[PDB]
């Protein structure tokens, strides 16, 4: 857009669901669910024992924390699923964890509503 | 000799003139330009 070649200028994906216009929607979905998988590679061993569930429901809980702290998401929450999680299909090797995340919203459109005042209110009008 | 030998300079000028003086320190409209995005400081999730 900008001075003729300075600046890229739009952030929306061609997308038909307005949950997933922006591109950091879509980025920040596959990109901390792959970093999620990188150091958690031993998900796929390590057999299902009394603490493995237990293990990695706060091993992805302090991993996503630091994903927290360093702004790549707001506030989350990540928990073994109850319902879903049953010893006929733990002997399968099916086992659910439940990731529940909100990421940041990029500025495109900053709105100023400039208000005036001396202590509390408009003393000329 | 600023009469003779310039009436002589003038002389070989008009034989044979001169190579044109040619551009080899042309640069683009950048390396005399800041970098106006904000740095990676005022992105970051801490208040300063």
């Amino acid at each position: 857009i900008r001075d003729d070649g300075y600046r890229l200028w739009g952030n929306r994906t061609l997308s038909s669901d307005s949950k997933w216009a922006f591109v950091t929607r879509v980025r920040t979905m596959d990109l901390v669910m792959d970093a999620i998988l990188a150091g958690h590679k031993w998900a796929v061993d390590r057999g299902i024992t009394k603490t493995y569930v237990k293990d990695v429901t706060e091993g992805l809980r302090a991993f996503m924390r630091d994903l927290k702290n360093q702004g790549a998401v707001i506030n989350f929450e990540v928990y073994a699923d109850p319902d879903l999680n049953s010893a006929s299909q733990l002997a399968q090797g099916k086992v659910y964890w439940n990731i529940r995340f909100t990421d940041v919203p990029p500025a495109e459109n900053p709105n100023f509503r400039v208000e005036v005042t001396d202590q509390w209110l408009t003393e000329v009008l | 000799l600023k009469v003779q030998v310039n009436s002589a300079a003038q002389a070989v000028g008009k034989v044979a003139g001169d190579i044109s003086p040619t551009l080899a320190g042309v640069l683009p409209s950048w390396l005399l330009a800041p970098s106006a995005t904000p740095p990676s400081e005022a992105a970051a999730s801490l208040p300063h």
